[PDB]
RNA sequence: AAUAUUUAUGU
RNA sequence: CGCGGCUCUGAUUAGUGUUAAGUCGAAAUACGGUUCGUGUAGUGGAAGUUGCACGGGACUUAUCAAUGUUGAACAAUACGA
RNA sequence: AAGGUCAUGGCUUAACAAGCCAAUAAUUCUCUUAGUCGAAGCUGAAAAGGCUGAUCGACCACAUUGGGAAUGAAAAAAUCCCAAGGCAAAUAGGUACAGCAGUGAGGAAUCUUGGUCAAUGGGCCCACGCCUGAACUGGUAACUUGGAGGAAUGAGACGUCGAUUUAUCGAGUAAAAUUCUGUAUACAUAUUGAUAAUGACAAUAUGUACAUUUGUCUUGACUAAUUACGUGCCAGCAGUCGCGGCAAUACGUAAGAGACUAGUGUUAAUCAUCAUAAAUAGGUUUAAAGGGUACUCAGACGGAAAAAUUCGCCCAAAUAUAGGGGACAAUUUUUCUAGAGUUUUAUGUAAGAAGGUCGUACUCUAGAGUGGAGAGAUAAAAUUCUGUGAUACCUAGGGGACGGGUAAAGGCGAAGGCAAUCUUUUAUGUAAAAACUGACGUCGAAGGACGAAGGCAAAGGGAACAAAAAGGAUUAGAUACCCCAGUAGUCUUUGCAGACAAUUAUGAAUGCCAUAGGUUAGAUUUUUAAUUUAGUCUAUAAAUGAAAGUGUAAGCAUUUCACCUCAAGAGUAAGGCGGCAACGCAGGAACUGAAAUCACUAGACCGUUUCUGACACCAGCAAU
RNA sequence: AUAGAUGAGUUUGGUGAUGGCUCUGAUUGAACACU
């Protein structure tokens, strides 16, 4: 492009990436608190197989989203105050956030041992 | 592209520098190839640089923006302009066999145009009429014409002397018991006879199949 | 102008390209000072003015030519003799940098540090056997030259 | 642009172009021709 | 030298 | 109070995205078995298909009825695979 | 012309003149978003870098929302006047915590309803002094930063544990133990923040004294670090590629190892990575991307030799007073002829247009034609034509559009496109010589003009061909490919329409780089054959390119305009503009992905070509 | 301010390109989980 065509502004920005989580990089929020709507199994994409653990969620905001339920066993159900963080199940489609499992109603996984922060899980306690 | 990448004008410089440092670290150099030391002093020559070539006649003064400058040359002569002129006065000189291959090349230390035709060392041909020629018309300040007639005439009568010879010679040998061979029109003669007859029998063995072939084309089928 | 510039510099690209020992260039003041300046750099072997064809090669510098008036200023030319050594042109490259789209100037505190190999400017600092000219008021000098006389000046092309 | 990928590109306007005579007298009433 | 039937499918 | 703009909602309706395992054909890639595409105008459950002009991103993929010659004899001390 | 003003200016007025700014949006309008800036914060190696617009400083605006004025040296108010709604109020006429602390609400998320005016600053005051939720201090929160958080010795407790080769390898100098120090901190003393005097609270120095936690992530590759067991495409892991289907270094436990540490991971965001919007500094033949075309306003760019002015550019800054230097740059002047043009009827030529015609075939009619049962179609047939006399062979008329040979890698126009012929008419272009003008040039957003076939509209024409509609076949079915027929339409005239594989998949133009063999229209010559100008086409050199290839360019450079920034959604939606319509111009976002994509290489395949072997086939015999 | 310029994983039967995505670096007036 000669000098005359970026005098008259032919230097446009790059078209915008899609995000992640949009609903937290919109606003700029490292979480969010919603209700669950509804909880239930999405099926994996062609390569994998099995049942993920995924929730309907109204975030504060209004909008309506499918997180993801880390962990293995949940305590959440219908009318549910869980809080929702970024992230994405990558054989799922739609699902394009998380739940943390320390959250106000999700409780943490009570036998877990490895990464009890990734999971909200107290230690043992059993020398203390 | 295609072509390969051809390094030989840097042997010397890369063979060179190959035998400075040792591979293991410490050691001194062995001693090079026995090369090295014969061209050290014998480097290459400027290959690849296209020059001005040498103008062999006055290039065109009036080009403005002329083009094949880094381009040889033709090679003219004042007698390449005779040469046209006398060889096509007398066609039938070129017939007669003249010998271009050199000897050692020094025929032309002994050729002094101002003395006659004949000279040392190369035969009567349309050459030497043509160098005479030229001579007087530069020396004697004659002109084309009056030149060519001269250096033409003289020409002449040394070629009737060459013809007179061959006749009276053989004349003269029969009148002491001289006999020869075949001369030239009868071993002219036979061969056109063995020629003539392989065409007889080509003509033959064709009429043969043309008269054949009529045969056949016609529809003889059915007899009646 | 400086179009007459940038045809030169691709010119004398073209022309080490196809090794060729002589070479033409229109006869404009502008071409004469920077063809001066290559032959003082060395760069360059000849300058000489001409007509549509080249003097004699054997008495090239001795060639003596003819006024420039103007009845043959139409057809003059400048003739310079190009250089190869070691299987390689002399003159490789002569990237320009002050194009007719923009004319680029540099400051005397920029030459000193294009001169040791750092960037200033629309300029990068140069390296082993590069070259550097620029347009001054003392003339089209060298980046070292104008560096010595404190001054700066339009950067005319690059030298490799 | 390959054939191939040009056959991509034929697939979407001939039933775009399909869609509007099916719609043609809907965005007529509609007024949005 | 200007001939010409029909041949779909394959986690 | 009217006109216009904007936001939300709307019975009903359209398009598109995603989803190994489904149904119907076999359009494309080989001359893909009607050359394939471009434009325009029709038409058929669907892929498709028809007219007209254009493009090669298809035919340079091209390979002899000129049928291929006694082109100056022979012999000598010349000549000697 | 007059007044006013230090002075200047329609600043003001009278009388005349019709100007002034702009033309590519000056000006105005609607919508979306935002307090602005600073090495102030973060970031990069860097770019007049990018992002943010907290704490710091400067500027702007606001004090429930809206509508307003005065006072004053100056609005520079949390003031004042009016209206509305919320709270409060009734005969009242207050209040708005975006002042400090604090409460509720919202949110993933951010503090004390403290002390003092001792210090610093401000207001009032003769003075003393009063007031100050600014400010100074204490409190809360790992939010961040800085520091401390312990050093030396420690060999046979001939103990303990973990593995496992049952005797090897580790926990392990690790622990205990011993010998020292007194760090954060506690206490005590002194000094100090402050002096004319005033100490809310704390800092600093010295002395003595005390040895107090681990936590977290990772371990297939990227990426430092391993086994065993359990589970068995299940449960689950995952930043990217991916792992799990009965002997998983990837999931879940146990142990080991790697690493950070009062922090550690995760999520969100910014810079860099990314030359990944490229001014520095990109690219568009085949991968995203050259506009259908070039005439052309604006605008960018563009010769030679001098001169004037600017003092641009440079010394050279600090937004530099005043100067110096003159190559280059800007406006301007005088000359020059290489660019671009004009004249001298070029030659050659399917650019274009008008008015007329020619011909080969076709088609219709006629002859009371000759002839007298078939013809035509297709791979084969059927529908169909024919006794109202066809096909075939003739004669005489009528009617439409088409353009055989010549013909070529040929030529002509801006492109689209242009091929029978006569006359009339039309702009460029090419060669050679002189002459002439003297930079008058190239590119070119937009506007306008032109723009294939098909199509719309009106009036004509209608032989032939032929979408559609319909019929006959083929086929498992057949809208279709094939066939009998056939309407729009192709043609003329006048408009609309503007989309094309509108192509050289390659914008136009300028300068430049080595050869060869053809070919087109000229010129020169010793016109036989060689030079030469402008085109075009093959094959190469240097070089270039991912390669294919190009090599009169896809090379080296330059000028200018258009266009591109992962795929898909999508050239789609909505509003708008153009059109009678069909449609065209312009042109997103949401949702969903880690790939889409180009060239080449070796194979395989082909209802692909040409060969080579085989009872593979043909033929014959025998058999099922 | 003269040291300051760096890569890696992932498209293909395969090779070489084109081109995005992610990782490696630094950081926040941050939030959450385990401490
Ligand atoms: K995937
Ligand atoms: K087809
Ligand atoms: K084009
Ligand atoms: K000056
Ligand atoms: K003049
Ligand atoms: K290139
Ligand atoms: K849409
Ligand atoms: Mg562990
Ligand atoms: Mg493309
Ligand atoms: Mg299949
Ligand atoms: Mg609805
Ligand atoms: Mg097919
Ligand atoms: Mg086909
Ligand atoms: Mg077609
Ligand atoms: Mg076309
Ligand atoms: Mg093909
Ligand atoms: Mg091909
Ligand atoms: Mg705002
Ligand atoms: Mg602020
Ligand atoms: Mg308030
Ligand atoms: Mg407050
Ligand atoms: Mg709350
Ligand atoms: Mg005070
Ligand atoms: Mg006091
Ligand atoms: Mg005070
Ligand atoms: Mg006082
Ligand atoms: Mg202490
Ligand atoms: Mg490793
Ligand atoms: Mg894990
Ligand atoms: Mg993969
Ligand atoms: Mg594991
Ligand atoms: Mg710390
Ligand atoms: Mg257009
Ligand atoms: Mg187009
Ligand atoms: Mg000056
Ligand atoms: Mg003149
Ligand atoms: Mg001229
Ligand atoms: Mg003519
Ligand atoms: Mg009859
Ligand atoms: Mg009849
Ligand atoms: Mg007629
Ligand atoms: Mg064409
Ligand atoms: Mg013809
Ligand atoms: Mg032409
Ligand atoms: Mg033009
Ligand atoms: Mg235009
Ligand atoms: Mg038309
Ligand atoms: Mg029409
Ligand atoms: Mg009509
Ligand atoms: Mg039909
Ligand atoms: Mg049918
Ligand atoms: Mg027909
Ligand atoms: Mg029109
Ligand atoms: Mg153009
Ligand atoms: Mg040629
Ligand atoms: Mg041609
Ligand atoms: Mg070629
Ligand atoms: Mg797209
Ligand atoms: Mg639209
Ligand atoms: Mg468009
Ligand atoms: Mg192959
Ligand atoms: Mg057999
Ligand atoms: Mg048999
Ligand atoms: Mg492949």
């Amino acid at each position: 492009a000669t000098l005359n065509q970026v005098m008259r502004g032919c230097r446009k920005p790059q078209r915008a990436r899609h995000a992640v989580s949009p609903a937290l990089s919109s606003i700029k929020s490292p979480a969010l608190k919603g209700v669950c709507v509804k909880v239930g199994i999405t099926r994996p994409k062609k390569p994998n197989s099995g049942e993920r653990k995924t929730a309907r969620v109204r975030l504060s905001t209004g909008k309506v989203i499918t997180a993801y339920i880390p962990g293995e066993g949940h305590n959440i159900s219908q009318h549910s105050v869980v809080l929702v963080r970024g992230g994405r199940a990558q054989d799922c489609p739609g699902v394009r956030y998380h739940l943390v499992r320390g959250a106000l109603d999700l409780a943490g996984v009570a036998t877990r041992m490895s990464s009890r922060s990734k999971y909200g899980t107290k230690k043992p306690k059993k020398a203390s | 592209g295609k072509g390969r990448i051809f390094q030989a004008a840097k042997v010397y410089q890369r063979a060179s520098e190959a035998a400075a440092t040792n591979i293991v670290s410490g050691l001194p150099p062995r001693n090079p190839p026995l090369w090295l030391k014969a061209i050290e002093s014998i480097p290459p020559a400027e290959i690849n640089t296209r020059p001005y070539p040498i103008q062999h006649s006055p290039p065109n003064p009036r080009a403005r923006k002329p083009r094949n400058l880094f381009r040889p040359t033709k090679i003219v002569y004042p007698e390449d302009e005779l040469r046209r002129d006398f060889y096509r006065d007398h066609p039938w000189e070129l017939a007669r066999p003249r010998m271009i291959i050199e000897l050692d090349g020094k025929d032309a230390r002994f050729l002094d145009w101002s003395k006659g035709l004949r000279q040392r060392g190369i035969p009567l041909s349309g050459e030497s009429v043509v160098q005479r020629q030229l001579w007087l018309m530069e020396n004697q300040g004659m002109t084309k014409q009056e030149a060519y007639d001269k250096a033409r005439h003289e020409f002449y009568k040394l070629r009737q002397l060459e013809q007179m010879e061959r006749r009276i010679a053989v004349e003269e040998a029969r009148m002491v018991g001289g006999y020869f061979g075949k001369d030239l029109l009868t071993v002219g003669m036979e061969l056109e006879n063995k020629t003539y007859e392989s065409w007889k029998k080509w003509a033959t063995t064709e009429i043969a199949r043309q008269e054949s072939a009529r045969a056949s084309m016609y529809t003889n089928v059915v007899d009646n | 102008g400086i179009q007459q510039i940038t045809n030169m510099c691709s010119h004398l690209q073209n022309a080490s390209r196809a090794r060729l020992g002589l070479t033409s260039l229109p006869n404009t003041k502008y071409n004469l000072a920077l063809a001066l300046a290559l032959h003082r750099a060395g760069f360059i072997s000849s300058i000489t003015r001409g007509g549509p064809h080249p003097p004699t090669p054997e008495a090239l510098m001795t060639y003596e030519p003819e006024p420039v008036t103007s009845a043959n200023v139409a057809t003059r030319r400048l003739w310079v003799g190009l250089k190869y050594w070691n299987e390689e042109p002399v003159l490789k490259e002569l990237k320009p940098i002050s194009k007719p789209s923009r004319l680029v100037t540099a400051s005397l505190e920029q030459l000193n540090r294009v001169a040791r190999g750092f960037p200033a400017g629309y300029m990068k600092g140069l390296q082993l056997g590069e070259c550097l000219f620029v347009n001054t008021d003392r003339g089209v000098l060298e980046v070292r030259e104008a560096v010595e006389r404190k001054v700066g000046g339009l950067v005319l092309c690059k030298v490799k | 642009i390959s054939v191939r990928r040009q056959k991509k590109l034929k697939i979407k306007k001939k039933k775009y172009k399909k869609l509007m005579r099916r719609t043609r007298n809907e965005r007529r009433k509609q007024d949005r021709l």
